[PDB]
């Protein structure tokens, strides 16, 4: 059965050369009609077709990137190792090798691997209020928010009164900013006459920077 | 059109019987052979399913067929199962020496009732001027199927710049929900007359507006 | 079905499933779908005069296929080589596979390509989609061979009981005829037939 | 359609090889043989390169090959050398009684590593105004290689008419900056809501946009 | 050798004609399948066929212009002349007089003349500042520029604080807008901490009106 | 000047304004023109074989002229059918479907 795997560091620095190993069992490379390509895909595009190589050695390249790649063989090694250069922060995605013949066009994938362009490193969080506009509510119940960011690395653990609240506690998946830092967000949902009325506290806590911060989130009428 | 067309989402009933539909021109598809359809479990590596015109696939059901039509191209997919639920792509082989995808496609078999968004708009903050920016909030949830549209509007003109969206995910009480954020300065927020946020699902559309005037 | 061209001269097709022969030689290439017809006896054309010839008197059969799908590649297939030009039209079933520099003018190439000199081969460059009258066909021609000799080539047809002592139309080994079989004291030679 | 197309630019290390296309239509190149490749410097003349599809006249060196396969030609240089800078114009005949050139290729050889445009923007004046004229200026500089694109917006939908344009100008700081304008007057600039520059490079594309609220 | 060679005049009154003649030598234009033909260039932008003259005194146009064009052999002078009616600024380009014989199209080309459609007379230019809206400078320096607009003819002199500054200056060719006349734009770059508090002073030149003019440049802020 | 080709077999067409018959049957269809040269007696291939063939004792002429302006479509027209395959070769003037 067709086996594809992947290898190589995921977390990879700007400006330097990327390398990715891909191996392979069950076949031979050599055959005619067979060939190994890659792929990448970035979160929320489409994916994006870097490269690839006939079994006879006719390397081949998308012009976009020309400059950039490179794919090196070997059939007796059973992997191909993919190198990059110039790394950007905007290459973090997943790539994917897999086998190449025409038409059917990549029949069998790999499972990927993901990769980051970064050369930030260990920081803390930042946190913030995202109350609502005024000290009132529509519908009886309304939501108090606590963000953070400029975090690095993922993950970062949030709460709200120290554990003491679990009243509708959302907690939204982390987006990575275009610095390089992330950046998340969590709710507490409390009815309209709380507001002013009763504590509400947000805590965060970041193990890999022994970093912990509070926040109390109470809204601030707007009508000054 | 140098990209293939695809719509937002698609679904139906159980064991009922569905096309998607792909679009795009004869430079690339209709007039030329070799256009391919492509589904995608998420998480999980997509794996072809109609790959010359409507071919039976390589190793996989017959409940999907394909489409010779001049320009355009259906797969018309089966009985829908639990496991169909996925994303869907259109692949075709460029004028020139290139290869393009689609522009992706959901599928799911509407498991749970049909129900309409509910749809809230919040204002820039005092805290959020004081610091030099203003930024409109719409938060959508308590929906489904999964597939939304967004849009901003101001003055009752289109407005593109500072526009986000997220991709709607699932919520804990198993409905979906999404936000959406449009940026302005103080200035162009309290210059102007009005702002809305509209979403549409399930055909149905949902329109939230406010105005500094109202906000004094 | 899947042959585009299948032409036969000196021969039917139709009937070439019962006939016996010495010998047959299959030549296989690779050429775009404009020269099919080019392959043919007195047919002129780029490769019917530099890269394949057949003999007026030729008695065999032509076969043509696409084969886009295996000998293509998504950004130009060069391993694929004919040639264009040639100092002299070959030679019936003549092969040449000479790279020497060719003069078309009267600069002496003197072993070096150059203005008016250039090398004799020429690739096809093969894409997916390339239109139909540049796509690749996989091309077997399959010429006849018969002598004065025992036939070797044979169809599939199963023989029939020796009906022996009665009025018949009979075929051994391709001799054909009509008359009634019986045995004799005849003592044959021990090697050959008939 | 009654033109050619081609690539904005195209670059490579010294000593390596590189192609350019040139697309046509089914009346431009309907299987025609009569493709032309000039080499253009500014300044000297053009130089005919290849005549036929991939002739060569007596004297330019054997390194260009041109080739054709469908409905494209194409220019195959091996070796850049250092001195090739030039622009590339493919041309053909028509199936009309025309001859027809195509848009012109900046190949690039003797670089400096790859540098994004910095761009800047600045709106019409109140002088301007005053003297019933309006203008936009979208500056772009230090940029390499000496090819941009430059498009305009009004009402966040694209414009074609009074914008004019720049040759990527050399500069001592041996990068390339350019420069364009878009003509308007008050009352078309002040009734229209916004107006936004979008520059293209190396595929790359930067944006950036004004509004009269803007004076404030 | 064969050598061509234009000439005519370098500049036109709008709505009148422009004729060239083209000259040559080292081909006799009596050759079979020999023919000499135009081709501008418009500045900027892609190539243009214009009229094309054949050996048996046979004529012929690119069809959107045909009733524009006319063009007219010698070859007892060796001359090609081009006569075309009504010219236009958005006619103004560089034109190339070439032989041309299938399939060589256009073999030989000549040096080329640039041309130009203008209407008016010497003309002082309309100087305008430029400067951001706001002290925002990330990058660490601020752009500031001159705009010059509606004067003729060329060229004009710029400088900056009595030519004290000449590093971060970047300055462009005039270019033609339709009405005729000329206008363009420099840009100095200064740190980011001398925004309004060390004086900047923009002084240009028009030479054939010597009208000597200069503008102090300062970013605003709105607050307004 | 408005067909490309015009042979005539049993009969040269300029005497056949001298000449009086019993019938005229005319036939009519659509091929690729690299095909016309298979409307012939005694010609061997797909179109003859199993669409139309003609007699060894045929008389008369063929008339083969472009249709392109008049039988094509941008988006490849399709009107046009022909059998492919037969259980058996097809007799001189017969018709199947």
């Amino acid at each position: 059965q067709i086996t594809l795997k992947e290898s190589g560091p995921t977390l990879v620095k700007s400006t330097q050369t990327l390398t990715l190993t891909c191996t392979f069992s069950g076949f031979s490379l050599s055959t005619y009609g067979v060939g190994v390509g890659w792929i990448r895909q970035p979160p929320g595009k489409a994916l994006e077709w870097l490269a690839l190589i006939y079994w006879d050695d006719d390397k081949r390249y998308t012009p976009s990137l020309k400059s950039r790649l490179t794919i090196t063989k070997d059939t007796s090694k059973n992997q191909v190792v993919l190198t990059m250069t110039n790394m950007d922060p905007l290459d973090t995605a997943t790539y994917y090798c897999a086998q190449h013949t025409v038409p059917t066009i990549f029949d069998y994938w790999g499972q990927g691997t993901l990769v980051t362009v970064s050369s930030a490193s260990t920081k803390g969080p930042s946190v913030f209020p995202l109350a609502p506009s005024s000290k009132s509510t529509s519908g009886g119940t309304a939501a108090l928010g606590c963000l953070v960011k400029d975090y690095f690395p993922e993950p970062v653990t949030v709460s709200w009164n120290s554990g003491a609240l679990t009243s509708g506690v959302h907690t939204f998946p982390a987006v990575l900013q275009s610095s390089g830092l992330y950046s998340l967000s969590s709710v507490v949902t409390v009815p309209s006459s709380s507001l002013g009325t009763q504590t509400y506290i947000c805590n965060v806590n970041h193990k890999p920077s022994n970093t912990k911060v509070d926040k109390r989130v109470e809204p601030k009428s707007c009508d000054k | 059109q140098s990209a293939l067309t695809q719509p937002a989402s698609v679904s139906g009933s159980p064991e009922q019987s569905i096309t998607i539909s792909c679009s795009g021109t004869s430079r690339d598809i209709g007039g030329y052979n070799y256009v391919a359809w492509y589904q995608h479990h998420p998480g999980k590596a997509p794996k072809l399913m109609i790959y010359e015109v409507s071919n039976r696939p390589s190793g996989v059901s017959n409940r999907f067929s394909g489409s010779k039509s001049g320009n355009m191209a259906s797969l018309t997919i089966s009985g829908l199962q639990a496991e169909d639920k996925a994303d869907y792509y259109c692949t075709s082989y460029t004028t020139g020496s290139t290869v393009v995808f689609g522009g992706g496609t959901k599928l799911t078999v509407l498991g749970q009732p049909k129900a309409a968004p509910s749809v809230t708009l919040f204002p820039p903050s005092s805290e959020e001027l004081q610091a030099n920016k203003a930024t409109l909030v719409c938060l959508i949830s308590d929906f489904y199927p999964g597939a939304v549209t967004v849009a901003w509007k101001a003055d009752s003109s289109p407005v593109k710049a500072g526009v986000e969206t997220t991709t709607p995910s699932k919520q804990s009480n198993n409905k979906y929900a999404a936000s959406s954020y449009l940026s302005l300065t103080p200035e162009q927020w309290k210059s102007h007359r009005s702002y809305s946020c509209q979403v549409t699902h399930e055909g149905s559309t949902v329109e939230k507006t406010v105005a500094p005037t109202e906000c004094s | 079905a899947s042959f585009s061209t299948f032409k036969c001269y000196g021969v039917s097709p139709t009937k070439l499933n019962d006939l016996c022969f010495t010998n047959v030689y299959a030549d296989s290439f690779v050429i775009r779908g404009d020269e099919v017809r080019q392959i043919a006896p007195g047919q002129t054309g780029k490769i019917a005069d530099y890269n394949y010839k057949l003999p007026d008197d030729f008695t065999g059969c032509v076969i043509a296929w696409n084969s886009n799908n295996l000998d293509s590649k998504v950004g130009g297939n060069y391993n694929y080589l004919y040639r264009l030009f040639r100092k002299s039209n070959l030679k019936p079933f003549e092969r040449d596979i000479s790279t020497e520099i060719y003069q078309a003018g009267s600069t002496p190439c003197n072993g070096v390509e150059g203005f008016n000199c250039y090398f004799p081969l020429q690739s096809y460059g093969f894409q997916p989609t390339n239109g139909v009258g540049y796509q690749p066909y996989r091309v077997v021609v399959l010429s006849f061979e018969l002598l004065h000799a025992p036939a070797t080539v044979c169809g599939p047809k199963k023989s029939t009981n020796l009906v022996k002592n009665k009025c018949v139309n009979f075929n051994f080994n391709g001799l054909t005829g009509t008359g009634v079989l019986t045995e004799s004291n005849k003592k044959f030679l021990p090697f050959q037939q008939f």
